[PDB]
């Protein structure tokens, strides 16, 4: 019936699998830029080409 | 620095990825509508997404 | 279908009348005499006709998951909730929804039941949106729905909402005119779907059919036509391979 | 529209009026089919929320065993089934009004669930551990006597002194004489116009028998007997004969 | 070999006979150890499809939760895990004859799975965009009273009047005694060559104790006693002491 | 290594010695403590497949969820998790012994899922299209009367016939008086020599109470009362004294 | 550490110091807070595994649906979800004690699952086909009264046996008159330090009131009083006064 339990069963369980790297798309080049700098402030081995 | 690194790398491919969906799209609209590059309008060709999909 | 009888004719020729109102209709009568063959006639004249025809019976739904089978439900909202599930109101939108055997439904859901037909909306189990529908209801009943209320077993609110238009249909007990059509139809039908020669019943095995006191009625009859055919080794059946069965 | 002409009528309206400044919880009791949720909607309309939803949610149809998930929600691991995270019906209202028809029907054990949200606001999901913070405004309705019912340990006290700050009393149909022929009126003009029949009032006769009849299903019952008469009208005057439906 | 020497048993095998070449699902009842079994088999022997596969099914022995997956089969992909496409044991039995024991312990829903196949004759992989057709001969055997089940609400009534067109009702042991001597004779001979204990037959007072036991497992129970009698024996005849223990 | 002076255990071990060539199941009842798994080891050393494994299964520790795939096992891709195929435990115990001890404690629904594997050993694997024929002796035990349960609408009666072919019933304690010193002296020398300590027998006192004392316990309980004797003894005899307050 | 003055309480130990060389089960009888846990470590630390695990568990805790995966563990695919082996509480007891708390609270169902692992000690993991034994020593404490439980049929006989090999019953705190008072003084020292108070003993009318209250929670509720008397003290003695609670 219609309960909240904690079990252990065998069951078929169906696959979701998008939604990953998808926003990247419909960002226009300014924006896109935008998310880099900030990817680039929260990962230390990541870095742009430099012209100083 | 296992963790960045791998993210770092994921992002890499991520944009290279981005930009040869952009070059492929725009190759193949480019190619739909080629007799507007020649004459201007008033000889567009109608088309939808579904066409270049 | 085949109707012969002068009542089978009166109940076509209401059947025909009542087709374009949406009122809620109510059928009774003793098991075996067509009730779902009426309603179906009903919305195959009803403006409905396109719409689908939504058939359940309350017996086989298990007391303690109604709500479930009433409302439906979405993802994730109970142990076993694999994936979304409508429910036979949502099913039937727009078309109409064929309730058998209401009158063994328990007391406790009927209050359940006309609240959502009433007001016509309902929320899906672990659904956080509004739904709205709208359904045609028939309703199916083998015993006398009065007795019940008198007993106190049946909701009079239920009763006034599906009991605006009821029919009877008389048992095949008193429709002894259709007998002869209703076997020989029979008789053709399964003859060609097994594919073997049988013309007909013999004069000797006819009287047997008037003679027996049909208490499973249609459906009886078309078991007894059929397991005949399957027995028989020749054109003309005769009343020793019924006698058998009767 | 709605019809209010009885003098007990227009003093409740004046009563939602003069409460229609205050965020108070507030309990609605009466018979079956008087206008409990009617009243409810007019108090959301004339408050400071008229903007914002309104979520009826009758409470004694949700099944007991699932009572807190649908009320406060669950998070993606909560129990064997959970794939995602679900909101409830106090968050699904936050910012406006939460409807609760036939509080008196919940069971006694389910009671118990409610005593901290209504007063504190602040609840945990089921496998939550952040606490959510958020402002409904509670109407509830019931047709029982919650009085009776807390004097007899049916009701429990303290959710009754959490609830009923303010309370309202509609009167039967049965006592309220000068609002039955508008009622009357307004429904068979909105079946009239509905089913596209052809009718335009009532007979001496057939005002005379609505108005002696004792009705017990109050306005319910009234709309279902006009509705009858107007599908079952081919002239342009109901008479006595053909509203038979009563005794 | 069997043993068919009873007027109602030979009755029952006249219709095995007229009904093996038809083409409606059969549904066999009857007590325990009757020889349902026998029966299926044996219908399945004197059948034009008799050089086609008999997959014999056991509905309880196959989960809820995969049910559809065993009976109809999956495509690729169609679950987390699904590795590889696979086949349900409706196509594996594809143009033979697929036997279900004791179908009184399907569940409602698996029902319903079963009855719309057993109608239309065509189904869906659990993953698949086309359409399978089959050609699949239904048995089906149980020893529940199934008027019963119906009328208790467990089993469907559509399902069972589409299974339940050809009735074979097996008659319990205690209505064959004319045929126990017959059967204990063969029972006899063939443990007696299994075990090699020799033994020949059983005496007068044996025989008439083996008539007047009513027999509760009907022909296994019979067959457990013959057993039993080889095994604890060295003598060439059985006589009364020692069924007399069994008994 | 084992105690079998009383005549009624001499009659059992005469039949298990009677029953070496057979491969038919065997059902043993009795008390507890009275020595099921003693005998079902001793028929399954005495028989011809001595050399091949004797698995023991408590029928009560698997869950109901996943009772298919213990014994019958799954192939992969199965269900969300079967990353690899599996075998059961009729397939790890084939060409041996199946012992399911307190089967009494098996539930009403997993009583049906061993009505095929028991009689013809055939059966499907979970996700599996080809049958798989195994070679497996069944011995089942329990404590309780199974043809009470069969009676009481608790156990199926068809399992019951399927493995009652032989049955053997152990009595008690109680009647086995002649087994109560030669056991007692045997766990002596069990316990004397596993603790290093210096008791050699009983006074002629301490035997009459060990043979009055109504052992509810059976076997166990001697076992457990001699080694508190052991324990706490100082001297080479157990007198009456240092079991009295015991028994 | 702890208080033994009783003489009924110095048997006990010496029975503790007599029984370290054993490694049977044994269980722990006694009202509320008469230190069944105490004598339970006690019993750990004079014994051979004082360096090993000791695992105290609660098995009034475990979900019934899960139980058997914390006993024995699983191996991996055993069902959905389980993405890699583990391992279980007799598993990571092995070689030391595991002190089940409050056996008695078991269902009847819950207590057929330890049958076969506390005699022998050898169990099989859920997906697992290869045998494990292990080397546990049992200890089991209870406040209800186990034999009395047993006749009524509320606790397996055949458990009862398994568990009670020694069986230790605690005396109530109003029969240990003689370690009121040193219990009295050792938690009065105790908890003078820990809030840095000035109290160093009680009145001879505090001692008295002492000696004639019943202790219905023994010596928690003892503990609880001193620490109260303690915490409201003001000057360095407790009189009668402070301890009108008990009166
Ligand atoms: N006039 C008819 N001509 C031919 N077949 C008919 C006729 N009336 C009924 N039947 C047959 O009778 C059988 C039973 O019909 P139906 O299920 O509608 O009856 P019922 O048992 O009284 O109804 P319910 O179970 O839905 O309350 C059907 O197979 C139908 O084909
Ligand atoms: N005529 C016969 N001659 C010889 N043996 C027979 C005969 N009829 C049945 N048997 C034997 O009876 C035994 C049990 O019969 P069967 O396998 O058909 O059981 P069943 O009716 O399906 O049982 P259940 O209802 O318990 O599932 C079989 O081993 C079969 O060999
Ligand atoms: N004849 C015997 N000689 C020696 N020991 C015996 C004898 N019969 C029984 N025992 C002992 O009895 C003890 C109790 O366990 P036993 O094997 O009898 O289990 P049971 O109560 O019959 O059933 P189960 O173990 O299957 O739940 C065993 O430790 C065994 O050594
Ligand atoms: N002899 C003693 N000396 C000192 N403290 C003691 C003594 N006996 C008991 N205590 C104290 O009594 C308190 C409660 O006792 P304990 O928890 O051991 O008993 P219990 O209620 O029977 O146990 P449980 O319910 O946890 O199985 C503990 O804090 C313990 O320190
Ligand atoms: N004063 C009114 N004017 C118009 N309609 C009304 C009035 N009072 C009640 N009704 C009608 O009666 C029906 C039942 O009233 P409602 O408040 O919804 O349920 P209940 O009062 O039984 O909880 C409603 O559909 C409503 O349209
Ligand atoms: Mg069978």
């Amino acid at each position: 019936k219609q309960g909240l339990q904690l079990r252990l069963s065998q069951q078929l369980a169906m696959t979701p699998q998008l939604q990953q790297a998808i926003r990247l798309l419909q960002l226009s080049t300014l924006e896109l830029q935008q998310e880099l700098q900030q990817a680039l402030e929260s990962n230390p081995l990541l870095e742009q080409i430099d012209t100083h | 620095i296992r963790s960045n690194l791998q993210d770092a790398k994921w992002l890499i491919k991520s944009l290279e990825s981005r930009n040869d969906t952009l070059l492929r799209v725009s190759r193949c609209i480019v190619e739909q509508q080629q007799a507007f590059f020649e004459q201007g309008e008033e000889y567009m060709k109608p088309m939808v997404l579904a066409d270049i999909a | 279908y085949v109707f012969e009888s002068p009542k089978m004719k009166e109940i076509l020729e209401k059947i025909k009348k009542i087709s374009c109102a949406e009122c809620p209709v109510l059928i009774t009568g003793e098991s075996g005499v067509g009730k779902e063959v009426v309603a179906r006639l009903i919305h195959k004249l009803s403006d409905r006709s396109k719409e689908p025809f939504v058939a359940l019976n309350v017996a086989s739904i298990p007391r303690d998951i109604f709500e479930a089978e009433l409302f439906g439900y979405e993802k994730g909202a109970f142990t076993g909730a694999v994936s979304s599930k409508e429910g036979f109101f949502e099913l039937a939108d727009g078309g109409t929804l064929f309730l058998d055997e209401i009158g063994e439904l328990s007391l406790e859901a009927q209050a359940k039941l006309l609240r959502v037909i009433e007001s016509g909306k309902f929320y899906r189990l672990g659904g956080r949106k509004e739904i709205e529908v709208n359904v045609r209801i028939l309703a199916a009943t083998n015993r006398n729905i009065k007795e019940l209320v008198k007993e106190g077993k049946f909701r009079e609110d239920l009763y006034y909402r599906l009991g605006v238009i009821e029919i009877e249909i008389p048992p095949l007990r008193e429709r002894k005119e259709d007998i002869i059509p209703l076997a020989n139809h029979f008789l053709k039908k399964f003859s060609r779907k097994y594919a073997k020669e049988v013309e007909g019943f013999t004069k000797s095995a006819q009287e047997l059919l008037l003679s027996y006191p049909w208490y499973g009625n249609v459906r009886e009859l078309k078991n007894v036509i059929e397991r005949a055919v399957l027995f028989s080794e020749g054109k003309f059946i005769d009343r020793g391979e019924l006698s058998c069965l009767v």
